[PDB]
């Protein structure tokens, strides 16, 4: 209902965790679970590649269609770009329904 | 062929391949008799003009001619929109021309 493709078997959840690294344990045995760990965090790169199938348009419409376009008029910043502080912004939501076909 | 058989069909469509687009256009034309079958010498004197920048000499022929040297003769507005919004360049490659269904 929020939009998209419904699947019984969607892309699986990918779960990641840092393995706990205990600190120095006491020299005398204690049966309680360890609660002293080395403070750690992890970093790395993640890549995802998705192949999309396209349905081309075969319209016989004579007049030009409505198309999504940027506005040429001057502005302080370029839409869908970074600001002077390096902050990326999306200025508007973009749908998918601009081309037309008969009902 | 014969009087009662068409000599061609109406072909008017655009086919969009990967790196190529093929435009086909068919039109109905009418051809009258020009100059009453005569060749006539023409000039700025025969059209009454007397400025030297507009002076000319030439001939008018009883022949007509077919001209399709404008882009809208081949591209519909939607095809033109697709071409201009999806391509960095284009150029003509080859031509096919047909005259058929002659009626005098």
């Amino acid at each position: 209902l929020m939009g998209g493709f419904g699947m019984k078997h969607p892309p699986p959840q990918i779960l990641i965790k840092n393995t706990p690294v205990p600190a120095d344990p006491p020299t005398a045995f204690n049966k309680d679970k360890l609660n002293s760990f080395i403070t750690q965090y992890s970093t790395g790169q993640v890549s995802v590649e998705i192949e999309w199938e396209l349905q081309k348009e075969n319209s016989k419409r004579w007049n030009p269609e409505i198309q999504y376009t940027s506005n040429y008029y001057k502005s302080n910043n370029v839409e869908f770009a970074v600001n002077t502080e390096g902050v990326y912004s999306e200025p508007r939501p973009i749908g998918t329904r601009y081309l037309t076909r008969n009902l | 062929d014969g009087v009662g058989s068409s000599s061609g069909n109406w072909h008017c469509d655009s086919q969009w391949l990967g790196d190529r687009v093929i435009t086909t256009s068919t039109r109905t034309w009418a051809l009258p008799t020009y100059n009453n079958h005569l060749y006539k010498q023409i000039s700025n004197s025969t059209s009454g003009g007397s400025s030297n920048d507009n002076a000319y000499f030439g001939y008018s022929t009883p022949w007509g001619y077919f001209d399709f040297n404008r882009f809208h003769c081949h591209f519909s507005p939607r095809d033109w929109q697709r071409l201009i919004n999806n391509n960095w360049g284009f150029r003509p490659k080859r031509l096919n021309f047909k005259l058929f269904n002659i009626q005098v």
